[PDB]
């Protein structure tokens, strides 16, 4: 007894239509990820780094490996567009395929075919459906291995030279590496999982998920739930969807961070540089000019009695002075050189910056993610000229947007779903009010 | 009967003055500590060194502050995003210097306070109502998440989450705008449009059904008793008032459906709030306000000032002034 | 329910688009033309492009009398010509 | 049957606007006010009175676009048309602020004309004059901010100019030279507008999750009729749920209703209050407790002292282009400023 | 006031001689500025270096002098420290340098007149600004 | 310091067992309608 | 059998006229340029 407002719920138990409507939006977004690829190339400049030019989908492209060479140099566009027209076309089959099934299908699918016609309420048939999309899952996490070890490697921003793409040779199976990972603090220092930093971990993670979600995938397929989970969940399709809607909000939350902290498989070569890279990045201009100038900047004591360039942390490491000594646990591959045992050490500092390093920080340092909603870069008090915004602060954002939604949208679905279970949804009884059989509470 | 059953009915009963339940369960231990630790520092806790630069700011009553100016301070900048429990501290005198308490007290209250949304649902489900009370409170719990949890980690210090005091948050909301613009920026504005727009139809709302009690009371007597606690029939006319404000404004522009009207009531400040909690989470990313220094000038290229240019004089002031010992390098970039 | 006609009768009628399929073209062109021809620069005062200031000043023309006000923009503008 | 009754009669006819002899005041300057603004912000300039660009005929943006001041030179000046400022030129009146005196007076006379018709229209419909009452609030608000706080002033220049950001500007400027956030008075205003918006956001909430089920169909809607005298939500189930998640919950749906007048209505009374101190620069500025020690004690810092740092940076920084009149000169040496920045 | 010749004047080398440029190359230039130089030089000032800017009075006192077109030229082709005595293709976006700094590879003879335009031109109409800092904001 | 720490994590795990049992007891049957 | 010209047909076109005028104004004025 649906509104216009909430006539999609009028699919909840039309299986043949809501096939098609999950079809027809399946084509949507392919369509985007075609369109959205075409559009950037049709705009991209090689002479220019790729957040100078609001492009999101073009380095998750080169981030595999595709079209790039050292350094991120932009080598060879037709890698581009072949994902752009693959995408794109595919997406027809998938509208086809969608509004056959939303308009002409049969409107249920269970008259038709026992297999693919289902129950909500039938635990077996969900949990095999769980399991067939879980190996899927398995599968397509098999090919980005498969891609890093056997079809050309990855970039790595970490390759000593500036970045390359390399073939990852030795994924790391120790599971003490790879579990630790999920055990890892999530605050500064330690970051969780975001603080991944080398392909052979990423590589390898992606080894034990492939196989744990086939195992998994097998397991649910062979499996009905036990008696234990039968009692403690709400067997509904609005259920499922709340549960859903949960993980992906949770994982919203995770990829805005991956992609605010995480400069591996983010490498700001395509990105832009973090806010605390960019933020080290000042620190290490200043010093670098400093310096050449004759300052002595060991042992230069700044207005508050710390170091005016190099300080230590609380644990002890020399690190960079100033505000930036919030963000000492940055590391990227411009910086490392510098660093010894104790930190960062004063005689590299003195003796071994190279051009290119100097090069990197004047540019990250320019470059930093700060900028305003119609895309003058800079702080807010800075005046139009730079057209900037960084693609992490895009990217950032409206995944905290979308995040923070689809938690709203748990919370609505999961409160819905408890209430229509147990038959309370529309609004109280007059004629049996819980409350008015309670006793009163004073 | 089992030992663990009948505890289960206890946790869940909906006997207790106050409902407890499986949230109830993290919530009041939590908000207990959060509220303990918050009411000792606010009176006593010494100095700390909120900005990591050994300059510490006094925040307590016993140190030689009122109730406007107290504020239980952030943890020093030298943390950054580092845990910090009182197990990390060589001392407790240490983990007073650097702002221990701050940490302490926000965490529990993030925990006890998402619960509380949660143990909404939760009595929700055990009296047989409708479960959404729980999504309007989001609006605000968000707003709390915002400021003292997403902020800190995009500009990566729990030194700039807001402070806990009067004059604290005033110093949050100034350094805020001299770095994000945030007055030009659209969900800033649509906050206070869920703000101003809740606060008159609160008052338009209240004086609709004010004006249109019926008669049920003398003169000597307040109107109030003509209401008795679970009455069946309602206590306005609500045609009557329907009949009033279509005429004040016209017919179409007013409800004569309460379920419609009432429903009105609760999403607009909520979603108003959304958006302004989702602006300071987006700022949080440095996503700021629109900025249209100097963006018209004149035929030879003069810069012809608007009233953004004079915001932004104003945005300098505040920008080159707070935290006046803490940088040595030209740019505030977080 | 008033007495006069409903909104939603009035603008799926013949009558009313053969009216306003002229009147609404022809005051967005006349607002337009007001603009175009420079008529609202000079109805209201406001500054071209290219006088807001004297060629080489870098001086408001700032009013600074109650009661000469109206001859001291005068003299601004004097000061372009 | 008088002329005087006919015209009664015609006024207070039931049309799709009613206008009755509210309408008389109200509709002229209601169309007036609002005609100003929307003409000001499109043609209209500030050079002359603040040297700013300020309609989308000089390349503005609805953000930036202001009906502005007049200069300080006016004064607290009438700036009629046919006064001796415009000296009738409706060119020279425009360029004078001309607009700013018209929009707020026909703003002014409006607001009464509006409730006037508040009163006027509860009086023939039979219901208690509290829509009229509550009005009063932002009535207060407007005489206070826009009229009184210039009049103590030196001029109109310093009222706020009508548009998004100028108001920003003023917001600002509060904060800086009257330390306005400090001001008990605006703190109960805060309290009374979230107050109001708390309230708005609960009620609304609560009775949505307390309703009865009087219809068959999930869209709740639909089951309310706007005639039927029976409640459509549970004041007991409400009350029960709030005393039992929070201690105390409402009894009594008149107080609840006539609460959610109070609270919102009361604080802008407030701070209507507080602005009428600021016409006089009667701030509450500072705490000379802590202003003798910090004065004697080079280690004692708050948060109350370093945000008078901050408003000493914007008073300094922001003056001279926003008061151009006092030919502000701060060579860079004079100006307060941090480390490296 | 608006965009004349005079102001569009610049001079050419330190000999003295003057080229005028158009409206277009005003035009122009200011584009290519924002394109490979204001991520460093908005306003006229070095973000990186903020002691040496981009008025002309400093320009003027380059070794060497750099308020012409030539010595601006020159110094996008070849930069030096403001003594003269290094080279700095290195650190400094250049012709000499394009390998490393891709923006510079595009750039024509006539690119470079029309940015050595704007740079001269600019100081001419914004005054202090150009140059300043967040103090003539 | 090293005993307070152990303390906590103790009362931690405790309440957090308390809320994973405590849902894992048949909450959905708990309301007043319908129970299963 | 309605009438055509009302009060409210008065407050319509008091509003709309010239709504309409303005968009036109501010139409053109998105190809001023300096
Ligand atoms: C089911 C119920 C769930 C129960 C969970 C309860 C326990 C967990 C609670 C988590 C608390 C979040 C604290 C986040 C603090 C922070 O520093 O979080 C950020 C960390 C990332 O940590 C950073 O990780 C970085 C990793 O980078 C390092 O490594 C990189 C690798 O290239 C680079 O080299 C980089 O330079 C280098 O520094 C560094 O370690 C930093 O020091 C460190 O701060 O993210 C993370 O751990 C990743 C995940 C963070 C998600 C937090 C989102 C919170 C949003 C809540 C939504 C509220 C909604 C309100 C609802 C109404
Ligand atoms: C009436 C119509 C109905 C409207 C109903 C309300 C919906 C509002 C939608 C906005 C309406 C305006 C859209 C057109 C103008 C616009 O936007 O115009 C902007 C551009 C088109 O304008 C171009 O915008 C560009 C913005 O810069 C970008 O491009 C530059 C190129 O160098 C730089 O790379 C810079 O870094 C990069 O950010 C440039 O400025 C171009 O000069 C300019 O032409 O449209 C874009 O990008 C298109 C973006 C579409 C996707 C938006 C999703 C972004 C998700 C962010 C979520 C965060 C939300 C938080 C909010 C708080
Ligand atoms: C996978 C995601 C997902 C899915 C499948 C559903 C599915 C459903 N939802 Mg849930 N929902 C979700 C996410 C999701 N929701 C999120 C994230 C939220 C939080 C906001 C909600 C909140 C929500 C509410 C409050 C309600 C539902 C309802 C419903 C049902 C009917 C919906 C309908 O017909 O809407 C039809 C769609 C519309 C009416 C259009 C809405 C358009 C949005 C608000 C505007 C967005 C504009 C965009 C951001 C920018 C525009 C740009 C411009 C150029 C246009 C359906 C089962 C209803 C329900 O309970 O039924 C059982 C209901 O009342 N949903
Ligand atoms: C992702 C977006 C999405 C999708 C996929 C669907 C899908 C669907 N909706 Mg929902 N809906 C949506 C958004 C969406 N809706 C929004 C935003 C609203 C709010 C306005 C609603 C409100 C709504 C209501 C109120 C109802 C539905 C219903 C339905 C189903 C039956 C439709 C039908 O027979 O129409 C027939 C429609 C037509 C004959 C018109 C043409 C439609 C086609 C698909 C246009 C496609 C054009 C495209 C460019 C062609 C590509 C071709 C190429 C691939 C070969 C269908 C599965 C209905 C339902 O459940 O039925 C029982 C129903 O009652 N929808
Ligand atoms: C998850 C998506 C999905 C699901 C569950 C279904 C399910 C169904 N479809 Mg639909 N359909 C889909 C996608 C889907 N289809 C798409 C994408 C299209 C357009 C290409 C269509 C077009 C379509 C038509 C035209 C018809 C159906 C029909 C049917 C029914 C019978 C199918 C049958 O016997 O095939 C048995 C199995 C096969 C024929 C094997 C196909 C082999 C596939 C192509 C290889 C799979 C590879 C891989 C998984 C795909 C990904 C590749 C990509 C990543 C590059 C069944 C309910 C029929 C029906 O109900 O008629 C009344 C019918 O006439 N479908
Ligand atoms: C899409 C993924 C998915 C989904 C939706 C399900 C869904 C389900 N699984 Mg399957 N499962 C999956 C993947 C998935 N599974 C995979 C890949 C595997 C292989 C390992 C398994 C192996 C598996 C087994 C062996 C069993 C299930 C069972 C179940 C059911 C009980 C769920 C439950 O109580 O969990 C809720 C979770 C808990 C009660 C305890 C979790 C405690 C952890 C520590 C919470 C951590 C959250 C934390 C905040 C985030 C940080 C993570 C941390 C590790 C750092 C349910 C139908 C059970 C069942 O009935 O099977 C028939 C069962 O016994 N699953
Ligand atoms: C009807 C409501 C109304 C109200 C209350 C106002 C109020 C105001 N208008 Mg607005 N105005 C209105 C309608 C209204 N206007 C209309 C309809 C128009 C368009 C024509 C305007 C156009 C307009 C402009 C253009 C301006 C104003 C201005 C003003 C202000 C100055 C008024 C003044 O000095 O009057 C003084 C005069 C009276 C109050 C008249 C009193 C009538 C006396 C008692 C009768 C005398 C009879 C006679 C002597 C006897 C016979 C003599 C014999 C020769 C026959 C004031 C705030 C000015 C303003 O805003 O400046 C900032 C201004 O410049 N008004
Ligand atoms: C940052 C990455 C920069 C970019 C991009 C550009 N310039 Fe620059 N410039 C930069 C620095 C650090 C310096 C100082 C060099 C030193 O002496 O140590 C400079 C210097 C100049 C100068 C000299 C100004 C002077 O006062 O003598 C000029 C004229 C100049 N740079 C011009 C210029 C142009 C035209 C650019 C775009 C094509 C450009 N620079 C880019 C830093 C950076
Ligand atoms: C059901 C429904 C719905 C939905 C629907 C949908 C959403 C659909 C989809 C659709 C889709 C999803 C579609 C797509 C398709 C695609 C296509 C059709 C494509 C095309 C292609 C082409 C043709 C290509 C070309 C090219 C190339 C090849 C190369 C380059 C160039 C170019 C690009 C040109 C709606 C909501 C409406 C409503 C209700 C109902
Ligand atoms: C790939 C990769 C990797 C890996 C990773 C992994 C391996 C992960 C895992 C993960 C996982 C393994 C996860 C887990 C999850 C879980 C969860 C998330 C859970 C949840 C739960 C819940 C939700 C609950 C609920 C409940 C309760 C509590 C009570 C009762 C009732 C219920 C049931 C409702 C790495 C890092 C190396 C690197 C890179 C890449
Ligand atoms: C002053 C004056 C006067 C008067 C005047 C007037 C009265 C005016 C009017 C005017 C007016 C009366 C006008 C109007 C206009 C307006 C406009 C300008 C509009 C626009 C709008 C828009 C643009 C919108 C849009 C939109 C959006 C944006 C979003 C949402 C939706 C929509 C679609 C709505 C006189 C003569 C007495 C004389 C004295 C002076
Ligand atoms: O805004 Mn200005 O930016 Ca965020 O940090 Mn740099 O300075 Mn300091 O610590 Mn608190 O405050
Ligand atoms: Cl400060
Ligand atoms: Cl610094
Ligand atoms: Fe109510």
């Amino acid at each position: 007894g649906f509104a216009w407002w909430a006539g999609n719920a009028r699919l909840i138990n039309l299986s043949g239509k809501l096939l098609g409507a999950h079809v027809a939006h399946a084509g949507l977004i392919v369509f985007w990820a075609g369109a959205m690829t075409l559009f950037e190339l049709a705009h991209f400049i090689p002479e220019k780094p790729m957040y100078e030019q609001g492009l999101i989908l073009i380095p998750h492209i080169a981030t595999l490996g595709w079209g790039v060479g050292p350094g991120g140099e932009v080598v060879d566009t037709f890698p581009f567009f072949v994902v752009g027209v693959v995408h794109l076309i595919s997406s027809a089959v998938l509208g086809f395929g969608g509004v056959y099934h939303a308009i002409r299908g049969p409107e249920t699918l269970e008259e038709y075919s026992s297999f693919f016609g289902y129950d909500w309420k039938d635990k077996n048939k969900m949990t095999t459906i769980l399991g067939f999309h879980l190996i899927v899952l398995g599968i397509g996490a098999l090919l980005l291995v498969a891609k890093a070890m056997f079809f050309g490697g990855l970039y790595d921003t970490w390759a000593p030279g500036g970045g390359d793409v390399r073939v990852i040779t030795n994924p790391t199976l120790d599971p003490r590496v790879i579990f630790g990972y999920l055990l890892k603090s999530p605050f500064g220092g330690e970051g969780w999982i975001v603080s991944v930093n080398n392909l052979e971990d990423v590589v390898g993670g992606h080894i034990w998920i492939g196989l744990i979600c086939i195992a998994g995938g097998i397991w649910h397929i062979l499996t009905t739930p036990f008696g234990w989970a039968r009692r403690a969940f709400i067997w509904s399709g609005e259920a499922y969807l709340s549960y859903s809607l949960g993980a992906l909000s949770m994982m919203g939350f995770i990829a805005t961070c991956f992609v605010w902290f995480n400069n591996t498989v983010y490498p700001s070569e395509f990105y832009g540089p973090t806010g605390p890279e960019a933020s080290q990045a000042q620190a290490m201009t200043f010093l670098i000019r400093d310096q050449k100038l004759g300052a002595n900047v060991g042992s230069a004591q700044g207005p508050t009695g710390l170091g005016k360039y190099l300080m230590r942390s609380p644990t002890g490491e020399i690190i960079f002075g100033g505000e930036t000594m919030r963000f000492w646990d940055f590391r990227g591959p411009w910086l490392e050189p510098l660093r010894g045992p104790n930190g960062l050490d004063l005689n590299k500092i003195k003796n071994d910056i190279q051009p290119w390093q100097e090069r990197r920080a004047a540019e990250y340092m320019t470059h930093a993610p700060l900028g305003s909603l119609n895309s003058v870069g800079g702080v807010a008090t800075e005046i139009n000229s730079v057209n900037f915004v960084s693609p992490r602060s895009w990217l950032a954002t409206s995944h905290f947007v979308l995040a923070f939604f689809f938690l709203v949208g748990h919370l609505w679905h999961a409160g819905r779903a408890r209430a229509a279970a147990a038959g309370f949804e529309k609004g109280i009884d007059r004629e049996s009010e819980p409350v008015l059989s309670m006793p009163s509470l004073d | 009967a089992n030992l663990w059953e009948r505890f289960c009915n206890w946790v869940t009963s909906t006997d207790n003055r106050l409902y407890v339940g499986w949230f109830g369960v993290i919530m009041i231990p939590t908000l207990l500590a959060a509220t303990i630790c918050f009411v000792i520092a606010f009176i006593a806790a010494p100095p700390v060194d909120i900005d990591g630069i050994r300059e510490p700011v006094s925040g307590s009553l016993l140190y030689g502050n009122n109730i406007i100016t107290g504020a239980v301070v952030p943890s020093s900048n030298a943390i950054g995003l580092h845990f910090y429990p009182i197990w990390e501290a060589a001392s407790l005198d240490e983990w007073l210097y650097n702002g221990g308490p701050y940490q302490l007290i926000i965490f529990h209250f993030l925990l006890g306070a998402s619960c509380y949304m949660g143990r909404q649902w939760e009595l929700s489900y055990r009296l047989g109502m409708r479960p959404w009370i729980c999504v309007a409170y989001s609006a605000p719990l968000a707003s709390a998440f915002a400021v003292f949890l997403i902020y800190p980690i995009g500009q990566g210090s729990f030194s700039d989450g807001m402070p806990l005091g009067i004059s604290g948050t005033f110093n949050f909301m100034i350094v805020f705008q001299a770095e994000h613009n945030i007055l030009m920026h659209p969900f800033h504005q649509l906050g206070v449009a869920g703000v101003f727009g809740g606060a008159l139809f609160c008052a338009m709302h209240g004086s609709l059904v004010t004006s249109s009690l019926i008669r049920e009371t003398t003169e000597t007597e307040s109107a109030n008793y003509g209401y008795k606690f679970g009455q069946e029939e309602e206590t306005y006319n609500i045609v009557a008032a329907h009949g009033y404000f279509g005429r004040l404004i016209f017919q179409y522009a007013s409800f004569n459906n309460s379920r419609s009207l009432h429903f009105f009531l609760a999403a607009w400040p909520v979603v108003g709030v959304w958006f302004t909690a989702l602006g300071i989470s987006t700022m949080a990313f440095n996503l700021n306000g629109f900025n249209f220094n100097h963006s018209v000038i004149d035929a030879k290229g003069n810069v012809i000032n608007t009233w953004a240019d004079i915001i932004n004089r104003a945005n300098l002031g505040m920008e080159v002034m707070h935290e006046r010992n803490a940088h040595n390098f030209p740019l505030d970039l977080a | 329910t008033t007495g006069e006609r409903p909104f939603s009768d009035i603008i799926t009628s013949v009558r009313y688009w053969v009216i306003h399929s002229i009147t609404i073209p022809a005051l967005f062109i006349a607002g337009w033309l007001f603009v175009s021809t420079g008529l609202a620069y000079d109805v209201f005062g406001t500054p071209r492009p290219d006088s807001y200031y004297a060629q080489e000043q870098r001086s408001i023309p700032l009013v600074t009398d109650r009661f000469e006000a109206k001859q001291q923009v005068e003299t601004f503008l004097e000061q372009l010509k | 049957r008088g002329w005087f009754d006919i015209l009664d009669d015609w006024l207070k006819r039931d049309r799709f606007v009613f206008v009755g002899w509210s309408g008389i005041l109200l509709f002229p300057c209601a169309y007036l006010a609002l005609g100003g603004w929307l003409t000001g912000t499109t043609f209209v300039t500030s050079w002359y009175t603040h040297g700013l660009a300020s309609s989308y005929l000089e390349g503005c943006n609805f953000l930036t676009v202001a009906v502005s001041t007049p200069a300080n030179s006016m004064g607290h000046s009438l700036l009629l048309l046919w006064g001796p400022e415009a000296q009738g030129d409706f060119t020279r009146w425009c360029q004078l602020g001309g607009l700013w005196t018209f929009i707020a007076l026909h703003g002014a006379f409006g607001l009464i004309g509006f409730m006037l018709r508040q009163f006027e229209i509860a009086r023939l419909v039979g219901v208690r004059p509290y829509n009229a009452i509550a009005f009063s609030a932002p009535i207060a608000v407007f005489v206070s901010v826009f009229l009184i706080y210039p009049l103590g002033q030196s001029s109109w220049f310093f009222a706020p100019s009508f548009g998004v950001a100028a108001i920003f500007r003023f917001l600002l400027f509060f904060q800086g030279f009257h330390n306005w956030t400090l001001n008990p008075f605006h703190m109960m205003g805060v309290a009374g507008v979230l107050g109001g918006a708390l309230l708005c956001a609960i009620h609304g909430a609560t009775v949505e999750n307390t309703l009865f089920q009087d219809g068959e169909g999930a869209s709740t809607f639909r089951a309310f009729n706007p005639t039927q005298a029976e409640e459509t939500y549970s004041m007991v189930t409400a009350n029960r749920f709030w005393s039992q998640i929070f201690g105390i919950a409402f009894s009594n749906k008149r107080w609840l209703h006539f609460f959610m007048l109070f609270v919102p209505v009361t604080g802008l009374w407030m701070s209507a209050i507080g602005v009428v101190g600021l016409a006089l620069n009667l701030r509450s500025y500072d705490f000379i407790s802590q202003e003798i020690r910090a004065a004697e004690d080079p280690e004692f810092e708050t948060f109350y002292t370093k945000n008078l740092l901050l408003n000493e940076g914007i008073r300094a920084w922001m003056a001279p282009q926003d008061q151009p009149h006092e030919n502000f000169v701060f060579p860079e040496e004079v100006l307060p400023r941090g480390n490296a920045l | 006031a608006e965009l004349t010749p005079e102001v569009l004047t610049v001079p050419l080398n330190s000999e003295g001689k003057t080229i005028t440029l158009t409206e277009k190359q005003y035009l122009e230039g200011k584009r290519l500025f924002q394109y490979a130089c204001a991520s460093c030089h908005v306003g006229g000032i070095t973000k990186t270096n903020p002691s040496l800017d981009l008025r002309t009075e400093t320009l003027a006192l380059a070794t060497p002098p750099r308020d012409n077109i030539e010595g601006l030229v020159d110094y996008m082709k070849n930069p030096t420290t403001y003594d003269g005595e290094q080279e700095i293709a290195e650190v400094h976006p250049s012709l000499r340098s394009a390998d490393i700094f891709p923006k510079m590879r595009n750039l024509t003879e006539k690119d470079l007149v029309a940015i050595a335009g704007h740079i001269l031109v600019e100081p001419k109409i914004l005054g202090d600004k150009w140059g300043g800092g967040k103090v003539y904001y | 310091m090293e005993t307070l720490k152990i303390t906590v994590y103790i009362v931690v795990t405790f309440f957090v067992l308390l809320f994973v049992f405590g849902f894992l007891s048949g909450d959905p049957a708990r309301n007043p309608k319908r129970k299963d | 059998s309605y009438p055509i010209f009302t009060v409210r047909w008065v407050a319509v076109h008091t509003l709309a006229v010239p709504t309409i005028f303005f968009l036109g104004a501010i139409a053109a004025m998105q190809f001023i340029q300096r």
